């Protein structure tokens, strides 16, 4: 979530993703902790015994066969953490994740209910206003004239500067707003 | 706004320069861009995106349209309003579609056939009919008081 | 009670006397006595006050009656005056017949609820009355259409009488 | 305590 | 703040995890997360819950109250 | 014949009361979940009364509170058929909903 | 592989600003600036029972007796169960009992 | 009402919850035992279902042959 | 109605056999009980169906309340694979959950005795479809099976929840409604059934295997499910089977129908009506 | 009432608790800045197992890309704090 | 039920069906067969408001049970004897139905024996 | 023991054979797709985090999709025999089918009513 995906997944990343998914489905089958630990050590032994492959064409073939085996032997209802997608509590508080710009449309009475918070909000707004021009200049400088471009973003590289496009990251709503 | 006819969708492309212009308009590569076949169904130069719903999209990525699981500027499928997450799903299943259909049809057909078998061979108790007095309750079931019914006689055993 | 038992018949209630075998007190009797003393007495007091205020300011209203205008059978065709009068009289009688059917249906529903488990036997005369008035209503008003009128009702009656007369030939 | 501000829309109108 | 217990108390002996460790060492394998899973089999969780022990919960006092009720009924009648 | 109908319509009035309180702009000054829970339990008691009455004499009731409309020969009226089924399910549903309201007050906290 | 120095420094700075923003999300102790108990049985249930129950019971009973019972077929009840040996309150007659019950086996 | 969380140990149980739980369990078992003692018609009924084979032809009223 | 109710109670019990979300398990249990009520309506016993409505309302209310307390104590965690030791860590909720499970399966003289066992006796002793009867009995046994599944994977075995213990069920707002529903689920069927005016004359002259059928199949379902759960405790991976896949994936009905019918309907709409 | 909040010190203590319960890591050389491959000598499968242990502790999963980005206990602590909005 | 497997497996000639019972004259094999007597009459059943299903030959016991319950509405656990009497009457009626079933089953067997004799 | 993909149950992106037999052309195509995605993301994020913005962010992709679904269809429609047959069927066949259904039903009803064999028990308000 906090990192952007690359153009393609390398072979090592595909193998590690398969290993983690296989362990999760193995725990979904095993339920009990001791049984899960036994069969997870067996799965780790399988991955270790196929680890040192040098041809890499046979390694891709083994990865394909292992993926076929996983799709044949996966749990129909694997365990999902509640906050994870497909879980029971996933996107539950999106109805409460109100974006911060409605305080701009708040009435002066409602602002008068919270004086100090709105003063600090104005300070954040002024900081954003200066940093926007600074970071637009930085992003224009940092952009390659031609070639390969990814979704990664530069940090602040000088004193008294903020990272570009920091507003929607820093001022995002909390995961438990209430 | 500033949307003009060169950025709006047009007619079916014929020439490679028209195809390249359509790909640049839809922000697609020239190899990736492929319109609907010219069958005269009003598609025009609109691309043939793969028929995968938004459920197959990566849920851990911060899409620009998080509900739609789509980024800003990328081409929109012709059937997005059918492939949204509130609607038709095309995600892979742990068991294949033909096997699912065959198991479902076999289960339903087996239950129907077994219900027919149980109907043709009912299960009951070794008893006679229920006994009711007064000509099988003629007056309280609503027979004619003026008419005299054919009498129903029940005997002890 | 503004209603009358001639048009809303009701059999007299036959309630049995209480015969409590148990020595336990009846919470229903306790709650009904308390409910009377707490609720029924102030409600009947304020209702008596309202009734005496109405007696102080008493007014009367009457039920309008219409004389019988000549029927559409003696109205010449194309004479829209007498045709209009007969059509308005027919619509008035149609509304009266609708309310008659409502009265009969309400009477039948009351019979069914009163009898309960014995409605298949004790509502024979109510069901017979409902069937007869339904047959008469179907003979006079059915299949007229949305633009029902005295002319259409007369045409339907003439067709039905012609069919009956032709059946009476043999 | 440690209570936090809750972002809400303009319910005033 | 909240104080955590001493991790050295999470041993492996007398455990289904110890049985699993014996089975793995029979195959020349080692399980390194056993101490992390060890807390579920120690202390107040170190007990075999049985289905009769779940169904017959409170059956002792229920039967005692039943006996007292029978004695009361016999004394009253 | 009056206490029975009064109890049924009082069940309905006690149920309708928290809705009017919700739309009457005094929720910010009262404990609305507790008030609604008390409303449900009082409705359950007032429904226990016709339960006892029907268990005693097996009275089967039909109550036509309000006449809605008349369309020729169909007289649409607001009527309640107070049956064995209606009485017993009303009492069971009110008891269950009393438990549900109190559990909701516990469970949907920080909401 | 791990973080690049680029992404690591960006995440560190973004997280520090997130800490500052969440710290500023706190409330001052004066926030927000807003412009006869007896016992539960004797008082709390008493006024509620006399307000939300008793007065609606009065209004409902008034409507039932003086606007519903005054109408013909509004409140219709089934006939009561009449068993042999009962005495009718309205009529005054006692219906005869049943027969001799020839079976006395159970 | 608030209790201190435990990281990996068994939680501290208040007396009220264990007392009320075992009270409800004991109440259920007492009710089951009392009703089974009084009216044990859960088993076999109380009517002793007849075997039809022992019914005689003279009482079933079939003609002899 | 008899055939439809028998089919849906068998199918929903089968679906409930291998679920993991506790709310899903008791929801398919609710659907199975509704199928049993539809069977009871298939016979000319509507009053038994209404009595089962009341008793099942008590059971499912208390069961869902106990499951919700489990979920809130385990921090919005809903599947049974990350639970355990509930009998010792949440004794009140475990006791009420066991009471609800026993009263749902039909332990004698609880609230489930006075409706469910009369339904089983009626379906045994009245003239009906044979296959509907057989799958109704199998559905009752499987009801005992999934109740045992709930009891085992929640209230029994070792803890599997995350370590941070935040269980606090000492709120009276939690305890009191569960206590009232427990009093209901113990005594309400008895009180109601002894206050019911006599209607729909039950038959009571039946052989011993037609009288104790429900109790026998409930005990058999409990024992079979206990043996299967101990086999799952046994340290061995077994290859998955189409029966278990059919049970876990809800008989493929949601996937197949909810993918083919919205697709055909919306595709027909856009591709024919609007456009063409 | 229920669900006590997370703190930075609590997250650090729990992460180091799990890493000390790991057998391949000796607790005397474990630090909050100990790299998994540099000065701990682990591998990618070990890192995946570590991340799965952290997910099992804190009751929520880390997505795979951020998970393979995480390579030290301080990085894991910072990720947990950033996800759960633990500012102090 | 052993009757079901005997009908669906052995033969259906001697095993009867539930619909046409009896399929034989009532005086066949009975020299004099007394008519079944009804205790509670129609007026008393109508006053008791019994449902049409329960107006069978145990209506008098049902009336007694209902009268007991109406009289002792408090302490509803007080008509156990009347409940047992009504249930015993229903058990006797069910036994009579079983006797009718086996009577016509044995009459079917007798008919088969007559056919084999002829 | 093989997963068979469907239009409604597609092939997994980890099970398709095209993933394991990769080519440098496919790799550079994926890199170019990521570059296009990153350019669009950068433009959108600049427009999104600009504080002087006082309006919503316009989506030309959404505008193109709505225009193609609404106003471009008849300019891009050409009559072919296939869509002529499809339009004739989808515009007349349901009408003719329901015509014959309702005509048969009402003819049967009128015949029964005229010969008296249909009984109207209590139908008074039609
Ligand atoms: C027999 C029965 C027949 C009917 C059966 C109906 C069955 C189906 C029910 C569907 C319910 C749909 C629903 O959930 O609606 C939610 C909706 C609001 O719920 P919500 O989601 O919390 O919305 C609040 C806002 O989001 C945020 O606002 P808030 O949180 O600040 O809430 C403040 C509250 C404040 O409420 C108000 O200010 C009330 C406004 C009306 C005041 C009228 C004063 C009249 C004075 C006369 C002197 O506002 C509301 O509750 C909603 C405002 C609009 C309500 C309009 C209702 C109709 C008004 C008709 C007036 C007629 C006047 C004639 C002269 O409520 C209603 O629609 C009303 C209640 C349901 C219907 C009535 C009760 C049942 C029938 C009783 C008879
Ligand atoms: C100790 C204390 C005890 C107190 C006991 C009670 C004392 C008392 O107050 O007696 C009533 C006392 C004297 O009673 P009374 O003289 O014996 O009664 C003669 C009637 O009021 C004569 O009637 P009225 O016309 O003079 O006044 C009643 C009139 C009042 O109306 C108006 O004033 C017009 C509206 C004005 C709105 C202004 C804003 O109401 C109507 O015309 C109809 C109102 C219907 C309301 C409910 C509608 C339900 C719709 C359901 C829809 C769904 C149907 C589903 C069907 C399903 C089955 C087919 O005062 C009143 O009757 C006035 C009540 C005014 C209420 C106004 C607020 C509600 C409107
Ligand atoms: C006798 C000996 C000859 C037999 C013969 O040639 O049979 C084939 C001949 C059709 O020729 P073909 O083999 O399709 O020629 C295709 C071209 O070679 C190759 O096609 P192409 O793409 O080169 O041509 C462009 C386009 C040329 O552009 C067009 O055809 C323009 C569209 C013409 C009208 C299409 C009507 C059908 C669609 C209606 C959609 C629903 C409307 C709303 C409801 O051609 C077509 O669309 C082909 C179909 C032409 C059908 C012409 C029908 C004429 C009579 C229409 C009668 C009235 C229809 C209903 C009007 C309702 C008004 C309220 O006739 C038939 O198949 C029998 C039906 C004849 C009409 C009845
Ligand atoms: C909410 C739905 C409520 C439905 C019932 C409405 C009752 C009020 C009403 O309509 O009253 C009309 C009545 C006059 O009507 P009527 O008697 O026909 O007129 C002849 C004499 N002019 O006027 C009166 O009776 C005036 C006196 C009214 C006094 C208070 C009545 C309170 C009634 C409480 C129970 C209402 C029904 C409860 C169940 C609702 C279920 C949704
Ligand atoms: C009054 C309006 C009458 C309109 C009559 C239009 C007749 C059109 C006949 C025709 O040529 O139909 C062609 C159609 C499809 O054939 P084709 O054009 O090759 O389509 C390519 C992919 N199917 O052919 C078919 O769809 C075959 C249908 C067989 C039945
Ligand atoms: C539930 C059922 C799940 C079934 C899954 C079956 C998987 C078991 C079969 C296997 O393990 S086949 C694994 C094939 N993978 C390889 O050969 C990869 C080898 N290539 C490499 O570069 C390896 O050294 C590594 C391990 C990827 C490198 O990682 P290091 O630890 O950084």
């Amino acid at each position: 979530a906090f990192c952007a995906p690359p153009a393609y997944l390398t072979h090592q990343q595909k193998v590690l993703r398969l290993y983690k998914r296989a362990l999760r489905h193995l725990e979904s089958w095993c339920i009990h902790r001791d049984k899960y630990r036994y069969f997870a050590c067996l799965m780790r032994a399988r991955f270790e015994e196929h680890k040192n492959e040098k041809d890499m064409m046979r390694a891709t073939q083994l990865l394909r066969e292992a993926e076929e085996e996983f799709w044949q032997n996966q749990h129909p209802q694997p365990y999902i953490f509640p906050d994870s997608p497909g879980g029971t509590s996933f996107e539950r508080y999106e109805c409460y994740k109100v974006p911060e710009w409605c305080l701009d449309y708040w009435h002066p009475s409602e602002k008068a209910m919270y004086p100090d918070y709105f003063s600090k909000r104005e300070q954040w707004k002024k900081l954003r206003m200066e940093s926007w021009d600074r970071e637009v200049k930085q992003l224009q400088e940092e952009t390659s004239p031609d070639g390969i471009m990814t979704e990664a973003l530069p940090p602040a590289r000088r004193e008294g500067d903020l990272p570009p496009l920091w507003w929607h990251i820093v001022t995002r709503p909390r995961e438990r707003p209430t | 706004f500033h949307m003009t006819k060169d950025m709006l969708p047009g007619s079916y492309p014929r020439t490679p320069e028209e195809r390249a212009a359509a790909a640049k308009k839809y922000n697609m590569r020239v190899e990736d861009y492929e319109p609907y076949p010219d069958d005269g169904m009003g598609y025009g130069d609109y691309p043939m995106l793969p028929n995968r719903s938004q459920h197959e999209r990566d849920p851990w990525y911060q899409w620009d349209h998080s509900e739609l699981r789509m980024n800003w500027g990328e081409p929109i499928h012709w059937d997005l309003d059918m492939y949204i997450r509130n609607r038709v799903d095309t995600s892979p299943t742990p068991v294949s579609w033909d096997v699912m259909c065959k198991h479902l049809f076999g289960f339903v057909a087996f239950m129907v056939f077994m219900f027919w078998v149980g109907h043709v061979f009912p299960s009951y108790q070794p008893v006679g009919p229920k006994q009711y007095p007064y000509n099988n309750l003629y007056l309280e079931r609503g027979g004619d008081p003026t008419k005299e019914p054919e009498p129903v006689v029940h005997y002890d055993i | 009670d503004s209603w009358d038992k001639d048009v809303y018949p009701e059999p007299p209630s036959r309630t049995p006397a209480p015969s409590p075998q148990t020595s336990l007190p009846n919470p229903i009797t306790y709650l009904t006595k308390a409910y009377d003393l707490v609720v029924d007495w102030p409600v009947t007091l304020v209702r008596e006050f309202i009734e005496r205020q109405h007696a102080k300011n008493r007014t009367y209203y009457y039920h309008r009656q219409y004389r019988r205008v000549p029927d559409i059978t003696e109205c010449k065709e194309g004479d829209v005056l007498c045709i209009y009068e007969a059509e308005m009289q027919w619509r008035r009688d149609f509304k009266v017949d609708q309310e008659i059917m409502n009265i009969i249906q309400e009477r039948l529903k009351a019979c069914q609820q009163r009898e309960g488990e014995n409605y298949q036997q004790n509502c024979a005369k109510e069901l017979e009355q409902f069937t007869k008035v339904t047959k008469a209503y179907q003979d006079r008003y059915l299949d007229l259409g949305a633009y029902y009128s005295a002319r259409k009702c007369l045409a339907k009656q003439k067709q039905r009488m012609l069919e009956e007369r032709k059946a009476a030939r043999q | 305590g440690k209570r936090l501000f809750v972002v809400k829309p303009s319910l005033y109108y | 703040k909240m104080e955590l217990p001493d991790y050295r108390q999470w041993k492996i002996e007398g455990t289904p995890l110890e049985t699993v460790q014996k089975k793995l060492a029979a195959r020349g394998l080692r399980d390194p997360w056993a101490r992390n899973e060890a807390w579920r089999y120690m202390g107040g969780f170190a007990g075999n819950i049985t289905f009769p022990s779940v169904i017959l919960k409170g059956f002792k006092w229920g039967f005692a109250a039943f006996v007292v009720a029978l004695g009361a009924e016999y004394f009253l009648d | 014949m009056n206490i029975f109908t009064t109890s049924i319509l009082l069940i309905f009035i006690l149920l309708l009361s928290p809705i009017l309180i919700s739309m009457s702009n005094l929720i910010k000054h009262i404990n609305f979940p507790l008030y609604t829970t008390t409303s449900i339990k009082f409705s359950f008691i007032i429904s226990l009364l016709p339960l006892l009455m029907f268990f005693h004499n097996n009275m089967e009731y039909m109550i036509t509170t309000w006449h809605w409309v008349t369309m020729n020969s169909m007289e649409l009226k607001m009527s309640f058929k107070t049956d064995f089924f209606s009485i017993l399910f009303t009492s069971v549903a009110l008891f269950v909903t009393w438990s549900i309201m109190q559990f909701s007050s516990w469970y949907m906290h920080s909401d | 592989s791990g973080y690049t120095p680029d992404e690591k420094l960006r995440l560190q700075q973004l997280r520090e600003l997130r800490r500052r923003w969440l710290k500023d999300q706190e409330l001052s102790p004066r926030e927000p600036v807003l412009p006869k108990n007896m016992v539960f049985k004797a008082y709390r249930s008493s006024l509620f029972a006399v307000s939300h129950v008793l007065i609606p019971m009065w209004f409902v009973h008034y409507y039932v007796k003086y606007h519903m019972a005054t109408k013909p077929y509004t409140i219709v009840s089934s006939k009561p169960r009449i068993f042999p040996g009962d005495t009718i309150l309205e009529t005054g007659e006692v219906i005869p009992p049943m027969r001799d019950f020839p079976d006395q086996h159970h | 009402v608030h209790i201190q969380p435990r990281y990996r140990e068994f939680p501290q149980l208040t007396r009220s919850q264990v007392i009320q739980g075992e009270f409800l369990s004991s109440l259920m078992w007492f009710w089951i035992l009392w009703r089974f003692w009084h009216d044990s018609d859960a088993v076999l009924g109380h009517f002793s279902y007849p075997d039809p084979s022992q019914w005689t032809d003279e009482e079933l009223g079939i003609p002899p042959d | 109605m008899l055939c439809l109710g028998a089919l849906t109670t068998l199918f929903t019990a089968i679906c409930a056999l291998t679920q993991n979300d506790i709310k899903k398990i008791i929801a398919f249990s609710t659907s199975s009980q509704l199928g049993l009520m539809m069977v009871t309506l298939g016979m000319n016993q509507p009053h038994l169906a209404f009595l089962h409505i009341c008793t099942h309302a008590f059971f499912k209310a208390m069961l869902f309340m106990c499951s919700g307390s489990i979920i809130h104590s385990l921090a919005d965690e809903q599947d049974i694979r990350k639970m355990g030791n509930i009998t010792k860590i949440m004794p009140f909720t475990s006791s009420c959950l066991v009471i609800g499970s026993l009263a749902l399966t039909g332990m004698p003289f609880l609230t489930g005795f006075y409706s469910k066992d009369l339904i089983i006796e009626a379906i045994n002793t009245c003239n009906t479809n044979a296959w509907a009867l057989l799958i109704t009995l199998i559905a009752t046994s499987m009801t005992a099976m999934y109740s045992m599944r709930i009891i085992y994977f929640v209230t029994m075995t070792k803890p599997r929840f995350p370590p941070l213990i935040s269980i606090n069920e000492n709120d009276p707002d939690l305890m009191n409604p569960i206590k009232r529903l427990a009093f209901g689920s113990i005594f309400a069927g008895f009180v109601i059934s002894y206050n019911i005016p006599p209607t729909s004359i039950p038959v009571l002259t039946m052989p011993w295997f037609l009288k104790t059928t429900a109790l026998i199949i409930s005990v058999l379902g409990f024992l079979i499910a206990l043996e299967l759960n101990n086999l799952t405790m046994k340290l061995s991976m077994n290859k998955a089977n189409p029966y278990s896949s059919f049970s876990t994936l809800l008989g493929f009905f949601p996937s197949i129908i909810h993918r083919i019918t919205p697709m055909k309907s919306l595709n027909l709409s856009l591709k024919t009506s609007l456009t063409l | 009432s229920d669900a006590p909040p997370l703190t930075l010190d609590g997250i650090k203590d729990r992460v180091l608790y799990v890493l000390k319960l790991y057998d391949k890591i000796d607790p005397e050389k474990l630090s909050v800045n100990s790299h998994f491959m540099k000065d701990l000598g682990l591998d990618s499968l070990d890192q995946v197992e570590i991340i799965m242990a952290m997910e099992d502790e804190f009751g929520f999963e880390i997505p795979d890309i951020d998970a393979e980005k995480l390579m030290c206990p301080q990085e894991i602590v910072d990720y947990i704090a950033d996800k759960k909005d633990v500012y102090e | 039920g052993a009757h079901l497997t005997r009908r669906y497996l052995w033969d259906a000639s001697v095993e009867p069906d539930p619909e046409k019972i009896p399929s034989f004259p009532p005086d066949l094999g009975f020299p004099e067969r007394k008519e079944r007597v009804m205790v509670a009459t129609q007026q008393e059943m109508m006053d008791a408001q019994l449902t049409l299903q329960q107006r069978d030959y145990c209506a008098h016991y049902l009336i007694r049970l209902l009268k007991c319950k109406r009289d002792s509405f408090p302490n509803f656990l007080a008509c156990k004897h009347e409940q047992h009497d009504w249930d015993y009457c229903e058990h006797l009626d069910y036994v009579k139905r079983m006797k009718e079933f086996e009577r016509e089953r044995r009459l079917l067997q007798r008919k088969k024996r007559r056919a084999l004799k002829e | 023991s093989k997963y068979k993909p469907a239009p409604l149950a597609t092939l997994p992106s980890t099970l398709d054979p095209a993933e394991y037999d990769v080519s440098p052309e496919t790799r550079r195509a994926q890199v170019e797709r990521l570059s296009i995605r990153a350019r669009l993301k950068r433009e959108y994020l600049l427009q999104y985090n600009d504080p002087k913005r006082v309006s919503h962010i316009e989506d030309p992709a959404l505008i193109r999709w709505t225009y193609a679904r609404s106003a471009n269809i008849y300019p891009n429609f050409r009559p072919t025999p296939k869509n002529s047959l499809l339009g004739a069927v989808a515009g007349f066949g349901p009408l003719i089918f329901w015509y014959y259904v309702f005509k048969t039903d009402r003819d049967r009803k009128e015949r029964l009513i005229q010969e008296g064999k249909l009984d109207r028990k209590f139908n008074i308000s039609y």
